[PDB]
């Protein structure tokens, strides 16, 4: 579950998946469309009453 | 197979430096591998 | 017709496929080939009825 947004990462050919520092992906390549989607987390926070 | 192409100078064809291998071709080939032997083309000399 | 490998030196790996029929050295004395006392040859087949 996320936001799937334009990316600016230049991908390699071989590569699908990404990462990013703690291992948590950052990005998928979809195979029916060759485009790369960054992957955001949705907008969350914590609530004080 | 991974692979790279590294233009070098006159120098020590083995260089210094990082030059990371591209994962190239990932052949399913399921086989036994132990022994391998390079390819060499000879040109015939006609004479 | 279904045949398989009583005998061989060592434990195969994951995804191999041994297929040569060469004969097992079961003793001390070597075979060189040739069956006979303490050479058995590895390939065996199911009594299927
Ligand atoms: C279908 O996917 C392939 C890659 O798996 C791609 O090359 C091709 O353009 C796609 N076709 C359409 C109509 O999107
Ligand atoms: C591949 O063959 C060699 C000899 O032909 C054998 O000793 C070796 O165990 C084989 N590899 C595997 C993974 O069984």
């Amino acid at each position: 579950t996320g936001v799937l947004t334009e990316s600016n990462k230049k991908f390699l050919p071989f590569q699908q998946f990404g990462r990013d520092i703690a291992d948590t992906t950052d990005a998928v390549r979809d195979p029916q469309t060759l485009e790369i989607l960054d992957i955001t987390p949705c907008s969350f926070g914590g609530v004080s009453v | 197979i991974y692979s790279k192409h590294t233009p070098i100078n006159l120098e020590r064809d083995l260089p210094q430096g990082f030059s990371a291998l591209e994962p190239l071709v990932d052949l399913p080939i399921g086989i036994n591998i132990t022994r391998f032997q390079t390819l060499l083309a000879l040109h015939r000399s006609y004479l | 017709n279904y045949l398989y490998r009583l005998f061989r030196k060592s434990k195969l790996k994951p995804f191999e496929r041994d297929i040569s029929t060469e004969i097992y050295q079961a003793g001390n004395k070597p075979c060189n080939g040739v069956a006979g006392p303490n050479c058995y040859s590895p390939l065996q087949s199911y009594g299927f009825r």
